[PDB]
C-alpha cells in the first residue's frame, strides 16, 4: 500500500548494485599494476636483447638481436604513454563514479535501515513485509549489503548487475504500491505528504528524488516511482545521471589490453618497429619494397615467420651472463633473470667491454 | 576500443584507445587509400592522388579524410600502433566504416 | 530549538567537504601521469646518454656517458616500480574513499535541500533562518555545492578543508540547539520523536545517524549532536569511519614526489647506481675504497662532483644525430629531441651502425 | 610524506638481546637498501636492496644481525651480546643501494633509544 515501509523486492537491487560497486576500485587496482608490469616484461625481453647484441658483436644474430631489442623498447615506451594518457583516466574515472554512486546508494539504503520502530514496523522490509531487517555481519536481513567500502585489492569486478546495457535489476516497477510497499509498516520516508510521510504541518512543495535520482517520493499520498535503468543511453543533466557515469565509465574500461600490452604474432616484417628500422638502418631507403625487407630479415633471422623470431628469442634467453654480475651459484643465462633494474645494470657491464674494445680497434 | 567513421571529409575519431600512439589509414571497399605515419611526418596514397589528402589531430583523437573532384564504396579506418604509414603495414584496429 | 530544520553553519561545512572531495579523483589523475612524465624525462635522458655512447663508442667521454645512461635507466625503472606498487594504490585508495564518502555527504544534503513545505520552512535553511535554500548552477544559497562528481580532468593536488589533522570545519558543536536548528523551521529529518520527526505512531527505535556517521538524529525531542572531526586518529569500525578512512587515504599521499622521480644533487659517486657500476664493470671487484671510486670518476668525468656530471650531460646535449632520422627542417641536436619512442629508434640506428663498425674493424 | 619510524628501543641490562624495527610507510619498499647508525654517528650495518649484501661495522660484527622483511615494509636490527652499545639508532633508506655505509642516503628515520 501507497506511504508504508520498502520490502526487499524494492532494496535489493540497491543491494546488489552496491556490492558491485565496491569492486570497481579492485578492478582499478587490477589494471594499473598490470599495465605495468607488462611494461616490465617488454622493458625485460628489450633488455635481454640488448645485452645478448652487446655480447655478440661480429654475428649477423647481433643485428637481429638489435631488431628484437627495437620491438621490445617500442613496446615498453608505448605502454607507459598508453598508461598515462588513456588507462590513469580510465581507472580513476571508473573508480571515482562506481564510488559515488555506491556512496549515494549506501547513504539511502543506511537511512531506510535505521527508520524503524519496532521488528514489524520500519522502512526497511523484509520479503514477506513481515520483519524490519537487520544487518548482520556482511549483509542486511541476509542479502549481502556491507554498507562500506571495502579495503581495496586487486580484483577483476563482476558485471552481473552492472553491464554494457546498465543496471540489469533496475527494471520497470508495475505496480510499486503492492511490489514494493508493505501493507502495514510504518515508514516516513515512503511519502512527502504530512500524515503519513514527510511533511510536518503540511505537504512537502515537490517530489523527492532519493538514491541519486532513483526513486521518487510524491508528496501525495501515493507510492513511489522508479527510473527503469536497465537499458540506459549515453546523456546529460540527467535527475539519474550518477549512474549513466558509473555506467558509461565501467563500459569504457579496456584493461591493460590493447596492442601496447600485448605480443604479436603476425611474422617478423609486420612486428612493431621492424620494417621501419630495416628501411632506416639497414637499407638506408626512405621506402622499400616487402621482398626488400625479406631480403634483409632472412640475413639476420633466416626467415620472417614467428618461427625464426622466436629461434632468436631463444638464442637470447640461453646467452649467459658473467658469474660476477649474479649472486654465486646463481643462474646465468638471461632468460632466467628478471627485473628492470637488474637487466638495466647488466647492459651497463656489457656496454662498458664493448667501450673498451672500440677504444683498441680504433 | 573504437574507432568511429563520420562525414566531401570524412572523419575518424578514436575512444579508449592512445590516438598519438597510432598511425591511422583509410581503406575502402577492399583497396588501400592512403596513410599517415603515427608521428604524422609522413603520408602515402593510392588512383587518388592529388584528388585526397589525409591529416591527423591529435588533440581532437580525430584522424580526416578530405576528398576533392570524387569513388563511391564504404570508407573504413584502420590504426597501426607506431606505424610509418604504409599499406603494408599490420593493422590493430578498424572501424566499421562509412558509405 | 530542538527538532527545526538546519541552518546554513550547519551544512556549508559539508557542501565545503563535499567540493574539496570532488577534486581528490582529478588529483590522482594528475599525480598518476606526473609519475609517468617523470619516468619517460628520465627515459629519455637514458637513451640521449645512450645515443652519445653508441656515436662516440671507444672514448673515456662514452664511458662517462654510459655511467649517465645506467643511472637514469635505473631512475626510470624504479619509478615505473614505484608507480605500480605504491602509487597506483595509494591514488585508487584516496580516489575511491573520498568519492564514496562524498556520494554519502551528497546524498544526505541533497535529501535535506529537497524537504522543505515552503520558501521559510524546511530542513535546509539559510545563515539566519530565515528562508529555506534553492540550489541554482552548482550553488545552494550562494554556497559552492554541486551534489554531483564533477567530469575528471586533471588537476593539482590541494588540501584546505580535509588535511594532515582531519576535517578543519566540522569542530565540535557546543550549542547545537541555537547554532545549528532554526528557531521555527519544520524538518522530520532533525528528530526520530514521532510529534515533529521521523516516528510515526512511536519514536523511532533508536538514534539515527546521517552523513556516514556525522551527525546523530536523537529519538527524544533534543537537538542533532556532531562528531568532531578536526583532530582525528587512526580507527576501526567507528560509527564515521568513511570519514576516518578518507582522511587516512589522503594523508597517505606522496604524489610522484618521492626520489625514484627526482634528480639528484649530492655528487657523482653517491648518484644512484655510479659506484656499483664502477665497483662491477671498471675495477671489476666487489668491495671499493672511496679513493678507487674518485680515481675512475676522475678518469671519466674529470671530477666527482655535480658540476663534472652536468658538463658530461651537456656534451650528451649538444651531440647531434644525423639527419635523416629527424624530420625536415627539425632540430637534429640530442638535447633538442624529446620523446620514448623517437629516442628509441634512434638508439636502435646507432646500435645497427655499431654492429656493421664492429664487423668492419675486425 | 614518506617516514621511516624506528621502534623497540629501550633499557636493557648488558649482555642481553634487544630487537629493533624500522617499517616504512609511503615508500616502494623494495626499492631500497637499508641501514642502521647509531649516535651517542656511526655507522652499524646494511642490507642491499635485493637483500643479497649485508655489511657490517666492525664494533659490531658477530653480535647484531640484520634482515628485511619485504613484505612487512620492515627492517630489523637483532642484537645481542649487548654492552659502549647505548645509543640513538636511526634507520636510512638509499635508493636501490648496495648495502654501503658510504651511500647517499635519501630518507632517515627519527631514531629510538637504547640504553644498556
Ligand atoms: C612477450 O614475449 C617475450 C618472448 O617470449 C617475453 O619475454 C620472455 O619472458 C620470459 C619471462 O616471462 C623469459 O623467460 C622465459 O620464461 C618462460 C616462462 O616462465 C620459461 O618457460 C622460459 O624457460 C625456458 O627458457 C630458459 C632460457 O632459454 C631455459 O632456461 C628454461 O629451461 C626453459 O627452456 C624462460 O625462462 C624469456 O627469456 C623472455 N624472452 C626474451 C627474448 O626476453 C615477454 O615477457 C612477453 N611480453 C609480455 C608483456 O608478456
Ligand atoms: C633530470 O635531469 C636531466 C639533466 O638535466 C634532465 O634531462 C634533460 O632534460 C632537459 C629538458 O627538460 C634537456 O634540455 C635541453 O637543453 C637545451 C638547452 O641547451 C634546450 O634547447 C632543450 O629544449 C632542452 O631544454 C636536456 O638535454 C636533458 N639532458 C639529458 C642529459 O638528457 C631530466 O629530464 C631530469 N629528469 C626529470 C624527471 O626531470
Ligand atoms: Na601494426
Ligand atoms: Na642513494
Amino acid at each position: 500500500a501507497a506511504e508504508k515501509g520498502f520490502k526487499q523486492a524494492f532494496w535489493q537491487p540497491l543491494c546488489q548494485v552496491s556490492e558491485e560497486l565496491d569492486d570497481q576500485p579492485k578492478g582499478a587496482l587490477f589494471t594499473l599494476q598490470a599495465a605495468a608490469s607488462k611494461i616490465q616484461k617488454m622493458r625485460d625481453a628489450a633488455l635481454r636483447a640488448s645485452i645478448y647484441a652487446e655480447i655478440n658483436h661480429g654475428t649477423n644474430r647481433a643485428k637481429a638481436a638489435v631488431i628484437v631489442a627495437n620491438h621490445y623498447a617500442m613496446k615498453a615506451d608505448s605502454g607507459l604513454e598508453a598508461l598515462k594518457q588513456t588507462l590513469s583516466s580510465q581507472e580513476v574515472t571508473a573508480t571515482a563514479t562506481a564510488s559515488y554512486l555506491k556512496g549515494r546508494i549506501d547513504e539511502y539504503l543506511n537511512l531506510l535501515l535505521q527508520t524503524k520502530e519496532s521488528g514489524t514496523s520500519g522502512c526497511m522490509m523484509d520479503t514477506s513485509g513481515t520483519n524490519t531487517v537487520t544487518k548482520a555481519g556482511g549483509t542486511i536481513g541476509g542479502v549481502p549489503c556491507k554498507l562500506q567500502l571495502s579495503p581495496i585489492q586487486p580484483k577483476r569486478p563482476a558485471a552481473t548487475y552492472l553491464g554494457k546495457a546498465g543496471y540489469v535489476g533496475l527494471t520497470r516497477q508495475a505496480d510499486a504500491a503492492n511490489n514494493f510497499h508493505d501493507n502495514d509498516a510504518e515508514c516516513r520516508l515512503a511519502s512527502g505528504h504530512n500524515t503519513n510521510g514527510l511533511g510536518k504541518s503540511g505537504q512537502l512543495s515537490a517530489a523527492v528524488t532519493m538514491a541519486a535520482g532513483y526513486v521518487t517520493v510524491a508528496n501525495s499520498q501515493t507510492a513511489v516511482t522508479v527510473q527503469a535503468l536497465d537499458a540506459l543511453q549515453e546523456a546529460s543533466g540527467a535527475a539519474h545521471q550518477p549512474w549513466i557515469d558509473a555506467w558509461k565509465a565501467k563500459k569504457a574500461l579496456t584493461g591493460a589490453e590493447t596492442a601496447e600490452f600485448r605480443n604479436e604474432t603476425a611474422g617478423i616484417a609486420g612486428k612493431t618497429g621492424v620494417t621501419k628500422l630495416v628501411e632506416e638502418a639497414l637499407l638506408k631507403k626512405k621506402d622499400s619494397e616487402a621482398s626488400e625487407i625479406q631480403t634483409e630479415l632472412k640475413k639476420y633471422f633466416s626467415g620472417h615467420e614467428n618461427e625464426q623470431w622466436t629461434a632468436i628469442e631463444k638464442l637470447i634467453s640461453e646467452q649467459p651472463v658473467a658469474q660476477n654480475l649474479v649472486g654465486d651459484n646463481q643462474p646465468t643465462k638471461l632468460g632466467e633473470l628478471e627485473g628492470n633494474a637488474k637487466l638495466t645494470t647488466i647492459l651497463a657491464y656489457y656496454r662498458m667491454e664493448t667501450a673498451g674494445k672500440f677504444e683498441v680497434l680504433t | 576500443v573504437q574507432l568511429q567513421e563520420s562525414g566531401l571529409r570524412l572523419s575518424c575519431t578514436t575512444s579508449g584507445l592512445t590516438f598519438s600512439n597510432y598511425a591511422f589509414s583509410w581503406f575502402r571497399q577492399r583497396e588501400f587509400v592512403g596513410a599517415i605515419s603515427w608521428s604524422g611526418g609522413r603520408t602515402d596514397y593510392a588512383s587518388v592522388k592529388g584528388r585526397f589528402t589525409i591529416s591527423r589531430d591529435n588533440a581532437k583523437n580525430t584522424f580526416y579524410l578530405q576528398m576533392n573532384s570524387l569513388d563511391t564504396a564504404v570508407y573504413y579506418c584502420a590504426a597501426d600502433l607506431l606505424g610509418e604509414g604504409s599499406r603494408r603495414s599490420e593493422y590493430e584496429y578498424w572501424g566499421q566504416g562509412t558509405q
